[PDB]
């Protein structure tokens, strides 16, 4: 009787080698010192 | 001369920190490396209110970082304007409190909090004369609403004749961010009217909301929620720092704002807030500002002022302005919303003005009311708490590390006697 043909099989199981931060807000106008007095 | 140091605790309160100090930086004109390039004189002849001179010239903010894990520090730390603070004021746990009340004020807190009271003393008398303490933290977790509440115990107790004021961040279930969130508010509810002189709420849920209806924003971030939270934390002691017609402190505020000694938990809302594509479609006007004050929806809470009654109201407004205007508009909306104001107080609402505006702006408003709406938050907490303590549900947590249940049904009957009280004078006539 013959067995099989498939020669060598020898495989295991291998695993091979292989921004939000800030905000979005505020506007802009000139600086207004010197108060009323 | 009569400053104001600043402590902030837990993550919430740290992040609040980082954010309003670099508020405050900017609008005084610090640069991250602590040197001063300002454009005028009159941001330099009160400095001395927030911060502290160090050899070489620069400034050193007086703040005090506490926590009880390393990593919020070290992200605060390595961020913009985090060079300002003194490395000696990091102090900091090694294991964290895990959102555990009993942990953050029994186990951790004692052995921990003795150097912070070292560097608390150090700093507020190593002032001239002080003003008092600010304090910001989150009642919805555990190390921030134990430790800063001890702290808040033993400050007072050393310090009795002082200001206390606190931005209390209250845990809504609508949003919820913790399951415990409830028996820590409660205790931390507790232990806070006994204690402090000042208290505001913020809620998370109105702030999306604001964000989300008013600015026009799609996607808001926690540094946004800070921001709003920096600008209006700035906009109550600017008139300490800077000159205006009619001057308050936070003292004046307090006396003009408690009638009675418990009931000392405020709300706050800031205006203008306008739209980036709708802002100068507006007129900055004082009948504008003042009706987007009084707009319920602006508030920072949930609590619906319309559901009860005004005892006292206060605004502070920032610019140049006519006091004859100011105070006719206070009192054309006194009298054209009678109802909801409470009428044994005649005249019930404080009125200030700043000649210095918040940078970018020409005029702005901060508005501090207290209404007998506030009680809907303490009655749904309660239930909440009542309903998870009616079975023992994660109660072996909290009483393996010294509790008993005593001290839950004495919180439960101080809550309550609380909220009666409070709701007493919203029926009361003359
Ligand atoms: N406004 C605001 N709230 C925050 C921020 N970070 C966290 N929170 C709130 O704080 C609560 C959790 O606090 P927690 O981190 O446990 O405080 P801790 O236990 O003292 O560290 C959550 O319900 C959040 O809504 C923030 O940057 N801004």
């Amino acid at each position: 009787l013959v067995m099989g043909n498939n020669n060598p099989q020898f495989t295991s199981e291998a695993m091979s080698e292989f921004l939000k931060k800030s905000h979005f807000k505020l506007g802009e106008d000139p600086s207004l010192y010197e108060t009323t007095t | 001369m009569r400053e104001i140091v600043h402590i902030q605790g837990g993550q919430c309160g740290n992040q609040i920190g980082a954010k309003f100090w670099e508020v405050i930086s900017d609008e005084h004109g610090i640069d991250p490396t602590g040197t001063y390039h300002g454009d005028s004189d009159l941001q330099l002849e009160r400095i001395n209110v927030y911060y502290n001179e160090a050899t070489g010239g620069r400034y050193v903010p007086r703040a005090i970082l506490m926590d009880l894990e390393p990593g919020t520090m070290d992200s605060v730390r390595a961020g913009p304007f985090g060079q300002l603070f003194r490395p000696d004021n990091f102090v900091f746990g090694q294991t964290g409190a895990g959102n555990n009340w009993a942990k953050g004020h029994y186990t951790e807190g004692a052995e921990l909090i003795d150097s912070v009271l070292d560097v608390v003393r150090k700093e507020a008398e190593g002032c001239d004369c002080l003003q008092g303490f600010q304090i910001t933290h989150s009642l919805g977790g555990g190390t921030g609403s134990g430790m800063g509440t001890l702290l808040i115990s033993k400050v007072r107790e050393e310090y009795p004749d002082r200001i206390m004021e606190t931005f209390s961040v209250v845990p809504s279930p609508k949003v919820s961010d913790t399951v415990v969130e409830p028996y820590n508010a409660t205790l931390s509810v507790h232990q806070l009217v006994e204690n402090a002189d000042e208290c505001m709420v913020i809620d998370n849920e109105a702030l999306y909301d604001i964000c989300f209806r008013t600015l026009k924003l799609t996607t808001p971030t926690y540094g946004d929620l800070n921001h709003l939270v920096s600008a209006a934390m700035s906009g109550v002691t600017c008139c300490l720092r800077f000159p205006g017609q009619l001057n308050s402190d936070l003292r004046k505020l307090a006396v003009n704002l408690i009638p009675f000694p418990r009931l000392h938990f405020f709300m706050i809302g800031f205006a203008p807030l306008t739209s980036r594509g709708s802002q100068q479609y507006r007129a900055l006007t004082v009948p504008e500002l003042t009706q987007q004050m009084f707009d319920a929806k602006n508030m920072m809470c949930a609590a619906d002022p319309r559901h009860g009654r005004y005892l006292t109201a206060s605004a502070l407004f920032r610019g140049r302005m006519s006091t004859k205007e100011v105070d006719e508009q206070m009192l054309n909306v006194q009298n054209k919303n009678s109802s909801y104001f409470v009428e044994w107080i005649p005249n019930n609402i404080k009125s200030s003005i700043c000649d210095i505006p918040p940078k970018g702006l020409k005029m702005a408003v901060t508005f501090v009311g207290n209404s007998t709406a506030i009680q809907e938050m303490f009655k749904r907490v309660a239930e909440q708490f009542t309903a998870m303590f009616r079975r023992k549900a994660f109660l072996h947590w909290y009483t393996g590390e010294g509790m008993d249940e005593m001290e839950f049904t004495e919180a439960e009957s101080n809550m309550n006697d609380l909220v009666s009280e409070y709701q007493q004078y919203q029926d009361a006539t003359a």
